[PDB]
């Protein structure tokens, strides 16, 4: 059914701007203020209101509407919530940055310890990539222990200006795990940093200052690298998973909210019933390892929140890194729909830009054909033989975008195709199919096939192709892919077809050529030796599709009329075709009939062999797909194939352990 | 035959040349979450039951069970079981008082068949009721068939010939199994042909 | 909206008035909207305004 | 599951080997009109591209597929592709190519005007 | 790593080899220009043989 | 409040109209979906002046869709209303809650809480109106109206209407 | 009473209430029997824990422990900011009185069932005012 | 011009190597309008051999080392390799050649 | 270009001269010169649109009192406009009820009676629209003349106005 | 042009910089005893003056950091003197064109 | 000279085991090496921290790290490489998307 | 089945750019969600049935673009929203190329 229509224009991102929420954005963005940590309402079975699982944050129900947009599932894209922290807390991934900014600005008054009034000052300010700047302001910076409200002049060290300084000693900044902790010269006293009094600072920092330090003014503060306004990610973010359909298993980033929220409300309670600061500063910490394991639970030096049955809670930066993560293993790639896969076999008598699909992959995968004029009888036909037979049809979509499934509609009676409708029919023969061996190293171990059902279950595929494909038969399988658009199954079969990769850019060689059987074939076919009589000369020239239907006059006229292997092979050859190739030892006279001379497309002498019909270059496969393009080069591979096979099915080749006996 | 590839005799094939049989057992326990959550082997009912699956469920008898020796096809039930919901919901149209219960059946695999070998009831060490149904099927070895010799020498089927499209000697002899040259030389298998 | 328990301003309840010109409907619900209370109490908060103020004379004096 | 000693290499998997070693302008501005070079001082390749080519046959069959006016005597041809690349040989395809330089100028070049010599 | 560092280097209509950014690589590709596939081993007749044998 | 402005549209032709009068089809379906058409970023569009020439830009293909599209540039007459603004009009409904009167083509929805406090309701009389010591308020009946305050989303506009300044009502 | 939010899938082509729906899944629709219209596409068919919100209630609670890299003394300061929580007071108490279930069932060799019943058993007695001056034992015994 | 110039100065030292007025006219044997036939598709196969522009050309030099490594006194092959890739400060066999 | 939020911004209002970023009293026209803000008066809107019509109309054939001007309009509006012409019959028959002017000879006296005025735009074409018959009311109707114009040069235009004003 | 024996001190290092246009140079004798110009493996480098420099920026349609850089402390850019922003065309031997011409602008 | 070494590593490396790499991929390898002035090594370290966007950067390794770091510095993400419009599902500028294709309204009068 | 990384970058050498487009969106996961021109953040409320949208904070309702991104990459913003960095989308160039 897809989506709703939607009047808002259609555009595409052209930028991503990043930056920090400020705590007022979090507050005018949400929906819901969550206050309860508590998902399931008193009867446990409605959303509580204000609670985890909000109702205005989305729905990730089927048969639930979101209460905020009155959307379903495949609609509403989920609402933010917040909390408002009780104390302001550190933000986990930014904790270096925050101990670097807090080396770098005044701990009393909010200031950069170095102005321009210094020399080493103004070249740091000078560079102009914000991480640069950064970096060596920090580094010179970080000794400074001092504001500094009186310095020497820059034009003469004589006179003293007064900037606008404090002159307080600036503590040296240390980290004990989710806290800071200062400490101030001698005459060192050590105290814990809290993060109201770093909050409070940081909002002191001027425009300029933080500018210079790499932050912009709109977009990211440093004053909104401290979490005062937790956001509350959508129920999408977190579904509720099912085991049997009747427990309610939550997700984890669902219990590190509760447990965020049973923290922040312990510490509202503390803070307005009256506590020790030493158990103010306990349920803030708390607070504050809650929050950094809820965005980051593998810490260096830290506990790790664990689960119920005592795995490690699987944080946000869990969920993104790795290659199971949301890049790797859900945007840069992923699962797709119209796909198969299954064991790929040999198929000799296949063209070299063919696949052999199963029938019962071919009515699984469809390709959605537009109604035109010069399909409707043949999309008609389709749909009238239904989905349970191939050639067939397993939907029909119609122009407002509804899909009627063929299956349960034979009832309704026939349908009657407008122009404009799609028809999801099953893929036929020629279809353009990308097709691939993982694990694909190269562009050519993906490459466009034409469909060709076959009446069994594995791929079929010819021999010349599985050597780009590094495919074997010992039970290897590769996935198939269906275009679904005429822009793709064209630029599929102008781009990734078979005969187009057939010399590869990455050796200017090329990549397929005669393997195997046909090649050993190939060499005894043209041995000097080698005569055929006429009965299967005929059955040779009629195995060639393109053979114009003359029989070429025998190399031996008399006694008994018989060809030669070369010149039987040579039909299959193109004309126009010149190739000369010298060993050693080979002059015009060939007496080891080595070497390679082919004039018009026929062959004059040479063994035909791996030097010829092989994946090398300036043999045969090169010279035709560089004068005669690159369907020719795919007919030369079948025709070869065609003949030689046939010919080495009729002489027969074996190996024994009498050959391995000196 | 080529890479790896081998071609099998189907004349061969027809009469039991690598046919085999293949068990799967399905198990399957009602388990009492609570007082009323308790699920219950037995044949459910379009009427009363919630969330059906669209496979068949005729071939189950009273309690929910599949005698054996009945003849299974893809994704039918075997194993019928129930759970009760809360009356009177809202959900997916089709919800009215009528359904007490949702399907917690076991279908069989959507690509598998068979025929039902042995169902077995007893209690697990808890006391609760669970079965265990074995379906038995043939394996007819067919094209991508994996099979190997005792020496590496593995490979599919690439394709199945009968007997009179299979080479033959003086004797009438024919091969059940046409395996690669290239197979040999490479892979300095020489233990395959002194075994042959 | 009393089924829904939302707010709807005067601004946004013209956007949701039926054909009839009659009544108000909700946006979720399809419920007559019901009138609130923001001006019939505004006085009265003027009047807790009032109420304050000498009770809070004696601070602004000192 | 399975137990299987076919060793069957699980792909993209390459985080266990990350894992394994963690440790070691002047002639145009905005968007004006001096983005469009103009047709006498174009200075990119008169021949279609490989990509030009595939991307023209799909869009041309993309819109016969959608009831588009075809512009050429079909021979009793169906296939939108076919009848594509039938008006692609004798230059019946009425679409330009916005060819993007590198500083975002283009450069128009009509389906007619270039050379398709693959 | 080898592709993820040349994910992003295209060969352009000024036939610059240019990344995501701009930044030229090689001003003209292969510094010939070429596509790679249609590149053979050609013998360079003037290059090798002697004086006497350049001359006749 | 009536002005002339320049506008810019991005209309996406079909491939069935890619025929060799593709720019009156072009131009038709311009019409189709701005005359009388409510935007709240201009207002009301009424007609379109300048059809002799219309800046029809080159249009691009969609990637994935296949339909053209175009940038019509075009110069049209639009009724975008403001806050604090006095207009003209009849009144066109009536009701308890208040009573809707036609400026332009919009109906300006005059609330019960904002006219004098000598107007009331009469249900009884046919058609139903307000009732004054002065003046009534019925149906087809001129009456000068403020408009406080507008409310525009992306394709309708509705503004919210004042009597209780002096000068105002009918005339 | 309340906003409704419920999403009833009729086929807007048949009008038959109730109508005959399949949910194929193998092909991820919603189709009605009679016309095979789709209704709804894209459906869904782990990540967390399992949590039943009736023996425990609406609980969401995560333990702190050592992780590969942990300093002892982060550790213990937590686990007393964890234990010095005075609104799951309630909660901590039932916990141990179900630790305590689950004690005695293990101590007697009864099945899984037994100490189900009695845990749920226990909850649905908890609290209650005529059970108030009985001694925990007594309860326990009962409930077991 | 002048980079267009060096560009093809390598292919125009191989057709002055071989088109020269001797090897015409003795070797080849050539006539006028075989010579303009050798022209016409010498130029034809030039235009036709320039790389298009929208090329991928880096991930195609990256799966064309990366492939012949997967079918891989000092050290060589993988470890090297990985040695080069990784600009790394030591290394197993550092050497010189001095002539 | 900076792509900051700037969610801030006052509400459009005719009394403070705020009509919105994209009625400025400085336009970008299609040619991208500047140029001033085009706003018209009921009767001069009625003229315009009546124009646009009728040239529409001669380019199709080529390729008073009130009631008889209704039927005109309604004719034209029924043989140039095509669907969706609800909210166009509805703004003409308003111009036509309300017109204070009737032909070009008029609203062009009108226009250059306010071209001298040096007001803005928008508040002129509302002095032109609205029948004020008091200064005062003039400046209570229309806040923005407040400290802009004198009273006894308000009262001249009201009263030329209503001269100028037929039927 | 200072040629050095040994090393600089860090006190007589510090006023190298000295007042515009005046530039000074430290070169040590122990780096200069064998022309690394000579060297087959490095390339013909030619500086290139500010009116060429403009047209291969127009030319090309380039800004400063898209091109190749050559950093200020490259063994080659002591020994041509290359100033920050200053292009060198880098003329070398190649396999697949016989003359390659390369930029590098100085950083 | 340093790049050309590298090339000459690289070459060695390539063809020690007799197989053979067209000369223009490896000299694309070697000159992404040495575009920024020195020897920039295919590591995390390397190219990854070259200023090439951050979807591109955090696609390859430390996702998080580096949207932290570009979140914290406001990194503005133009969206021109590969990977940012893979992740976005719109088409890459790069193949067939590297133009764009226009409707002709001059030839499509001039046909018929 | 997996189109995985080196699925894409063979894809990538191809340069079959709308079909690399098509798996990764019409065969996965083609999302269609609204977000508004002033912040680049998908909170927008839209009733496409009432054709309203709307986003907080902006107060802004003619402003609206909708995009068709993955579902992944609408997980990924929403998690990176929920980790206090703003993903912010812009339809619209700042700088030049
Ligand atoms: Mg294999
Ligand atoms: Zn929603
Ligand atoms: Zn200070
Ligand atoms: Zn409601
Ligand atoms: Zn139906
Ligand atoms: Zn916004």
């Amino acid at each position: 059914v897809g989506q709703q229509y939607s009047s808002a224009p259609l555009r595409t991102v052209k930028e991503v701007q990043f930056g920090l929420f400020s705590p007022e954005e979090v507050r005018a963005i949400s929906v819901a203020k969550i206050r309860f940590p508590e998902t399931m309402d008193e009867t446990q079975t409605r959303a509580k209101i204000g609670g985890l699982n909000d109702p205005r944050l989305g729905s990730i129900d089927r048969n639930l509407k979101c209460q905020t947009c009155q959307e379903g599932m495949n609609e509403c894209p989920g609402h933010f919530g917040h909390i408002d922290l009780a104390k302001p807390v550190f933000h986990v991934g930014f904790i270096a940055k925050i101990k670097k900014v807090c080396e770098c600005v005044c701990m009393h008054c909010g200031k950069l310890l170095l102005d321009e009034h210094n020399e080493l000052m103004r070249q740091a300010l000078a560079i102009k990539d914000s991480k640069k700047r950064f970096a060596a302001i920090w580094t010179l910076c970080k000794t400074k222990m001092v504001c500094e409200t009186d310095v020497p002049s820059e034009d003469d060290p004589t006179q003293l200006v007064s900037r606008g300084g404090c002159g307080n000693t600036q503590p040296t900044i240390r980290k004990d795990g989710l806290k800071l902790v200062g400490s101030w010269k001698k005459d060192p006293e050590l105290r814990v940093l809290s993060t109201e009094e770093i909050l409070n600072i940081f909002k002191h920092i001027s425009v300029k200052d933080f500018t210079s330090l790499g932050f912009n003014e709109v977009f990211s503060r440093p004053e909104w690298m401290i979490l005062t306004c937790l956001p509350v990610p959508p129920p999408p973010v977190r579904p509720s998973i099912s085991f049997n359909e009747s427990q309610r298993g939550e997700d984890d980033l669902t219990f590190k909210l509760a447990d965020i929220l049973k923290a922040n409300i312990s510490l509202e309670t503390l803070e307005h019933n009256g506590a020790p600061h030493h158990a103010i500063e306990e349920a803030e910490s708390l607070l504050q390892f809650h929050v950094a394991t809820y965005m980051d639970n593998d810490i260096a030096g830290q506990p790790q929140a664990l689960q119920k049955s005592g795995r490690p809670v699987k944080s946000i930066r869990a969920r993104l890194k790795g290659k199971e993560g949301r890049i790797r293993g859900n945007l840069m790639g992923k699962r797709v729909d119209f796909s198969a896969r299954t064991v790929i076999s040999g198929d000799p008598n296949l063209e070299l830009d063919q696949v052999g699909v199963p029938k019962s992959i071919a009515k699984t995968l469809t390709y959605p054909e537009v109604v035109t004029p010069y399909n409707i009888d043949r999309l008609t036909q389709l749909v009238r033989n239904g989905p349970n037979e191939h050639p067939g049809a397993k939907y029909v979509i119609r122009d407002s975008g509804d899909r009627i499934d063929l299956r349960y509609s034979k009832r309704a009676g026939d349908i009657q195709l407008q122009y404009g409708w799609k028809v999801e029919r099953h893929i036929m023969d020629n279809d353009p199919v990308l097709f691939n061996r993982q694990p694909s190293l190269h562009k050519m171990s993906m490459m466009a096939h034409r469909v060709k059902v076959i009446p069994y279950s594995t791929f079929r595929l010819n021999l010349s192709v599985t050597s780009p494909y590094n495919a074997d038969f010992d039970g290897d399988e590769m996935n198939l892919h269906v275009p679904q658009s005429e822009e793709t199954r064209a630029e599929l079969s102008q781009l990734c077809a078979v005969p187009l990769q057939i010399v590869s850019p990455q050796s200017n060689k090329p990549c397929m050529g005669i393997v195997q059987d046909t090649l050993c074939g190939i060499r005894k076919l043209t041995l000097r030796d080698t005569f055929i009589e006429l009965d299967q000369v005929l059955n040779m020239l009629y195995w060639v599709p393109d053979w114009d239907g003359v029989i070429p006059t025998p190399a031996i006229i008399k006694p008994k009329p018989l060809w030669s292997g070369k010149q039987i092979l040579s039909v299959a050859i193109p004309n126009g075709i010149h190739l000369q190739r010298f060993d050693e030892g080979t002059t015009l006279l060939s007496p080891k009939d080595n070497g390679m001379l082919i004039i018009d497309g026929q062959i004059i002498f040479g063994v035909v062999e791996k030097k010829t019909v092989g994946s090398s270059n300036g043999g045969l496969i090169h010279v035709v797909t560089r004068e005669k393009g690159p369907q020719v080069c795919a007919k030369l591979f079948g025709n070869i194939q065609k003949v030689v096979n046939f010919w080495l099915l009729h002489n027969g080749f074996s190996t024994g352990i009498g050959d391995t006996i000196a | 035959n080529q890479e790896d590839s081998m071609i099998m005799n189907q004349s061969s094939i027809d009469r039991g040349l690598f046919r085999s049989l293949f068990f799967r057992s399905y198990m399957d326990q009602e388990k009492k979450y609570g007082m009323s959550i308790t699920e219950t082997f037995e044949k459910p009912q379009r009427t009363n039951t919630l969330r059906m699956k669209h496979g068949t469920y005729d071939k189950l008898d009273d309690d929910g069970l599949i005698a054996p020796g009945v003849r299974v096809s893809g994704e039918d039930v075997i194993i019928g079981k129930t759970t009760p919901i809360s009356p009177d919901e809202e959900e997916l149209g089709q919800r009215t008082a009528y359904h007490s219960k949702r399907d917690a059946s076991t279908p069989l695999r959507s690509t598998e068949n068979g025929i039902v070998d042995q169902v077995l009831v007893t209690t697990n060490q808890d006391g609760l009721k669970f079965v265990k149904v074995r379906v038995r099927t043939t394996k007819i070895p067919q094209i991508g068939d994996k099979f190997a010799s005792r020496h590496g020498q593995k490979g599919t089927i690439g394709i199945t010939y009968r007997r009179e499209d299979m080479p033959f000697t003086a004797e009438g002899i024919v091969p059940d199994l046409i395996i690669n040259p290239h197979a040999i030389p490479s892979r300095m298998t020489v233990a395959h042909l002194i075994e042959c | 909206c009393p089924i829904c328990l939302t707010k709807y301003t005067q601004l946004e309840a013209v956007q949701l008035l039926n054909f009839d010109r009659t009544e108000f409907l909700c946006s979720l619900c399809d419920e007559p909207l019901v009138e609130d209370d923001s001006g019939k109490k505004n006085k009265e908060k003027q009047d807790k305004l009032n109420r304050l103020m000498d009770q809070i004379q004696p601070i602004i004096d000192s | 599951n399975e137990n299987f000693e076919d060793f069957d290499v699980e792909h993209f998997s390459d985080e266990e080997t990350y894992e394994e070693k963690p440790q070691f302008e002047q002639i145009r501005r905005k968007t004006l009109k001096e983005k469009a070079i103009p047709k006498d001082q174009r200075a990119t390749t008169p021949y279609m591209t490989k990509y030009e080519r595939a991307r023209i046959l799909g869009t041309r069959a993309l819109q016969i597929s959608m009831n588009a006016p075809v512009f050429v005597d079909l021979e009793g041809e169906t296939d939108p592709l076919r009848i594509a690349m039938k008006e692609l040989a004798e230059k019946k395809i009425p679409l330009v190519i916005r060819r993007y330089l590198p500083d975002g100028s283009f450069e128009d070049w009509s389906v007619e005007e270039l050379i398709v010599d693959l | 790593r080898l592709v993820k560092a040349l994910e992003d280097i295209m060969v352009h209509y000024d036939n610059t080899t240019r990344n995501s950014l701009g930044n030229v690589i090689q001003f003209i590709y292969g510094e010939d220009g070429m596509d790679a596939a249609h590149i053979e081993k050609q013998s360079l007749d003037t290059i090798g043989g002697s004086d006497a044998a350049f001359e006749k | 409040m009536f002005f002339i402005k320049d506008l810019s549209l991005n209309i996406t032709l079909h491939p069935s109209f890619f025929g060799p009068r593709m720019k009156q089809y072009l131009k038709t379906k311009l019409l189709e979906e701005v005359e009388g058409s409510c935007t709240g970023k201009f207002g009301y569009i009424l007609c379109v002046l300048d059809y002799d020439n219309i800046d029809i830009q080159r249009g691009r293909i969609l990637p994935t869709d296949g339909s053209a599209e175009f940038n019509v540039k075009y110069r049209a007459v639009v009724f975008k209303p403001f806050k604090g603004e006095v207009v003209d009009g009849t009144v066109v409904s009536c009701s308890q809650h208040g009573f809707e009167v036609q400026v332009g083509p919009m109906k300006v929805f005059v609330t019960k809480h904002l006219m004098p406090q000598d107007l009331t309701f009469n249900a009884g009389s046919n058609p139903p109106s307000y009732q004054s010591s002065e003046d009534v308020i019925t149906i087809k009946s001129r009456i000068r109206v403020k408009i406080e305050g507008c409310i525009s989303q992306v394709s309708s506009i509705h503004a919210i209407g004042s009597i209780k300044e002096d000068y105002l009502g009918a005339i | 009473r309340g906003p409704n939010l419920n999403i009833v899938l009729t086929c807007p082509e048949c009008k038959v209430y109730p109508p005959k729906i399949v949910e194929r899944f193998s092909e991820g629709d919603v189709v009605c029997a009679l016309c095979g219209l789709v209704l709804s596409d894209k459906l869904v068919d782990r990540v967390g824990e399992a949590s039943n919100p009736l023996l425990d209630g609406n609980n969401l609670s995560t333990r702190i422990g050592k992780g590969e890299t942990t300093d002892m003394r982060f550790t213990k300061e937590l686990n007393k900011a964890q234990g010095k929580n005075v609104m799951d007071k309630k909660d901590n108490e039932v916990q141990a009185a179900f630790a305590k279930i689950t004690m005695l069932c293990d101590a007697a060799e009864l099945p899984k069932i037994v100490k189900d019943c009695a845990k749920e058993a226990y909850k649905l007695c908890h609290d209650e005012k005529t059970l108030k001056g009985k001694s925990m034992e007594s309860i326990m015994a009962a409930s077991i | 011009q002048n980079a267009q110039r060096d560009a093809v100065t390598l292919f125009c030292c191989l057709l002055r190597s071989r088109l020269a007025t001797r090897r015409v006219l003795q070797e080849y044997r050539l006539t006028k309008q075989a010579f303009d036939w050798v022209l016409s598709n010498i130029e034809a196969q030039f235009l036709r051999s320039v790389v298009h522009p929208g090329e991928m050309v880096g991930v195609l030099a990256a799966q064309s080392i990366g492939e012949p490594a997967t079918q891989m006194k000092v050290t060589s092959g993988v470890p090297r390799l990985k040695e080069i890739l990784n600009v790394a400060k030591n290394m197993k066999t550092p050497s010189l050649t001095v002539y | 270009r900076r792509r900051r939020l700037k969610k801030v911004e006052e509400e459009e209002n005719a009394a403070t001269l705020q009509l919105g970023q994209e009625f400025q009293l400085k336009q970008i026209n299609h040619q991208g010169e500047e140029e001033e803000l085009i706003a018209l008066n009921l009767s001069e809107a009625r003229l315009v649109i009546k124009e646009a019509l009728v040239e529409r109309r001669r380019a199709f054939k080529r390729s008073e009192t009130r009631e008889k001007e209704l039927e005109s309009i309604d004719v034209l509006l029924e043989q140039t406009t095509g669907g969706n012409n609800k909210d166009l019959k509805n703004t003409m028959q308003y111009l036509t009820n309300f017109s204070r002017f009737r032909d070009q000879e008029t609203v062009g006296a009108v226009i250059q009676l306010l071209k001298s005025t040096g007001l803005h735009p928008f508040e002129v074409a509302q002095l032109g629209s609205l029948a004020c018959d008091t200064a005062d009311e003039a400046k209570t109707l229309i806040p923005s003349l407040n400290n802009k114009i004198s009273d006894d040069e308000l009262e001249r235009i009201l009263k030329e106005l209503s001269n100028l004003e037929t039927l | 042009i200072f040629v050095y024996q040994n090393n600089i001190t860090p006190s007589a290092m510090k006023l190298v910089p000295s007042i515009p246009p005046a530039t000074i140079e430290t070169f040590n004798e122990a780096a200069l005893v064998v022309n690394i110009t000579h060297h087959e493996l490095v390339p013909k480098h030619i500086r290139l003056s500010s009116d060429e420099k403009r047209e291969l920026l127009k030319r090309y349609r380039l800004k400063e950091s898209q091109l190749p850089r050559i950093q200020r402390a490259d063994p080659v850019a002591l020994y041509l003197g290359l100033k920050r922003g200053e292009v060198v065309k880098i003329i070398r031997k190649s396999e697949t064109s016989g003359r390659y011409a390369s930029y590098r602008i100085c950083m | 000279a340093g790049r050309a070494a590298l090339y000459k590593e690289v070459y060695n490396v390539i063809a020690s085991d007799g197989s053979y790499v067209n000369y223009r991929h490896m000299a694309l390898l070697v000159d992404v090496m040495t575009t920024q002035g020195g020897l920039t090594s295919v590591t995390r370290h390397g190219f990854n921290r070259s200023n090439t966007g951050a979807l591109m950067r955090c696609s390859f390794e430390e996702t998080v790290e580096i949207l932290f770091e570009a979140g914290a510095s406001a990194e503005l993400d133009d969206c021109r490489g590969v990977s940012e419009n893979v992740i976005l599902g719109q088409m890459a500028p790069i193949g067939t998307g590297a133009f764009d294709v226009m409707i002709d309204e001059e030839s499509l009068v001039k046909y018929m | 089945l997996r189109f995985g990384e080196m699925e894409r970058d063979c894809m990538i050498a191809h340069g079959a750019a709308s079909f690399l487009k098509e798996r990764l969106m019409e065969a996965s996961d083609a999302f269609r969600v609204h977000i508004c021109g002033i912040c680049g953040l998908m909170t927008v409320i839209a009733k496409l049935n009432h054709n309203q949208f709307e986003c907080k904070g902006c107060d802004n309702k003619i402003d609206i673009y909708q995009i068709h991104i993955p579902y992944a990459a609408k997980l990924l913003f929403q998690e990176l929203m929920a980790m206090n960095i703003t993903p912010r989308l812009y339809t619209d160039r700042s700088r030049d190329f």
